């Protein structure tokens, strides 16, 4: 996905890296 | 309840229950010895398998290890790879393997546990409603949408995938046709479907059509918890911090940001000017679908608290004077950017994703008649040479009616009731 960077297109906006 | 032990488990289930129960007990180190004993004298037995699974999952919480974790997830496969594994059990196993990738990140690895989950299962609706959040996760809204007209076109109804179609016809401007998808969807109270990004893409489609029930959705969406306000509608928050639509420098206290800002506007705005003359393509379109018409660009120097080298070459005076303040270049939650708006350009009502950033803007060149900004219910001008701030969690508007062009400097700061432990963890946006 590209990033949430002025609103809350995008179905996450943040990445997962687990722990 | 579900059924987990096939023929040969169910002759060995005394043990296999002996060393459950010491991991329900949380004797951790003792139940991987004891499924790691079942497991070698019964290495075919999928009970213990998925026990040596579960113990490797709950180890991993506690030692806070992915390694540990990456180690579960291959048990959870191989107890799929047995003889004779009960159903419940193999639906049991695959989808923990898909969830705990998907909490590594392991975005494509999840979504091919997925798709054996629903060649295994082809009748379970919900797998392949799954499937489809795995695509949506790796950013293939085009999957995603077959996926939930293949799921609509045998249960109209399931409202999971109503909402999750609404989600995907919004995002691709398809603006009336997923307005009853996400409406009937959040109507139906299907599990899934109380989530606040689906009020705050209802309202918002709502809003862009003029169907004034909008902020119907944006009170219920606060009533559930979903939005702050229903004119502050992020969703990534940290509950408490002060919020207000507008700020002045004191109030933030980033006044040696400001001062800065505000003696040296002239430097930002000519280096801006001489990308617009001679590097114009460093000024790259908006691109979330945020305007109604016209024409708005913006050129990034810091996003997600990390500098564009080759941007900061376009404007390298700019970019040393706010190496020197972190609160705005170390901003992992916000961006530091240029942006252009031409006449004829509105863009729509919008919030941006986060209460943990304020925006602020330096004007450089303001046309004296056109050009507004709205947050919340207060609508003000920019002036060449001075900050305005705003939290962009609320609610804000913009339009450009002007007879020529109009240039912003915005720049985002850590909002400053954060704590610097707060900021070095939160997860950048
Ligand atoms: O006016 C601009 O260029 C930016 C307006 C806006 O939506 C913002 O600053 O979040
Ligand atoms: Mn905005």
């Amino acid at each position: 996905q590209g990033k949430c960077k002025n609103g809350l297109g995008e179905y996450t906006c943040t990445s997962l890296e687990g722990f | 309840k579900p059924k987990l032990l096939n023929k040969f488990d169910k002759t060995i289930k005394a043990e296999l229950d002996a060393a459950e129960k010491l991991r329900k007990r949380g004797k951790i180190e003792e139940a991987v010895n004891a499924f790691k004993e079942l497991v070698r004298k019964y290495p075919q037995s999928p009970r213990a398998r998925y026990g040596k699974a579960q113990c490797e999952d709950d180890l991993a919480e506690k030692r806070r290890s992915n390694e540990v974790l990456r180690g579960a997830i291959e048990t959870y496969q191989e107890v799929a790879s047995l003889p004779d594994v009960p159903a419940d059990l193999l639906k049991l196993s695959l989808k923990r393997r898909s969830d705990r990738q998907q909490f590594l990140g392991h975005m494509r690895g999840s979504l091919l546990t997925l798709q054996r989950l629903v060649q295994l299962f082809p009748n379970d609706t919900s797998l392949k409603n799954d499937l489809g959040v795995g695509y949506l996760l790796i950013g293939d809204n085009d999957n995603a949408k077959k996926v939930y007209e293949e799921v609509l076109s045998v249960t109209p109804n399931d409202g999971f995938a109503k909402v999750h179609y609404g989600f995907i016809l919004k995002a691709q401007n398809k603006i009336a046709e997923s307005i009853p998808y996400l409406k009937e969807g959040i109507e139906s109270g299907d599990p899934g479907t109380d989530d606040g990004r689906f009020y705050f893409h209802l309202g918002d489609a709502m809003q862009r059509v003029g169907n004034k029930e909008a902020y119907k959705w944006y009170e219920l969406g606060h009533k559930r918890g979903h939005f702050a306000s229903v004119w502050q509608r992020s969703l990534y928050n940290v509950n408490g911090l002060k919020a207000q639509p507008w700020w002045t420098p004191k109030e933030t206290g980033y006044t040696e940001l400001v001062k800065s800002l505000e003696r040296n506007w002239k430097l930002i705005r000519d280096e801006g000017l001489a990308v617009m003359d001679k590097a114009k393509g460093l000024f790259l379109p908006e691109d979330e679908n945020l305007r109604e018409k016209g024409d708005w660009s913006q050129f990034t120097l810091w996003q997600q608290g990390r500098r564009n080298e080759n941007a900061c070459k376009g404007a390298p005076k700019t970019c040393t004077l706010l190496e020197k303040f972190p609160e705005t270049t170390g901003c992992r939650r916000g961006q530091i950017k240029y942006s252009i708006m031409h006449p004829g350009t509105h863009v729509w009502p919008h919030t941006g994703p986060t209460n943990c950033r304020l925006r602020m803007h330096l004007g450089l060149v303001i046309p004296k008649e056109g050009c507004k900004i709205r947050c919340a219910n207060e609508t003000k001008t920019w002036e060449e040479g001075k900050v305005l701030i705003f939290d962009d969690s609320f609610e804000h508007e913009v339009w450009q009616d002007a007879s020529s062009f109009r240039l912003i400097f915005i720049v985002d700061v850590w909002h400053p009731e954060l704590t610097p432990q707060q900021r070095r963890s939160l997860p950048a946006i």
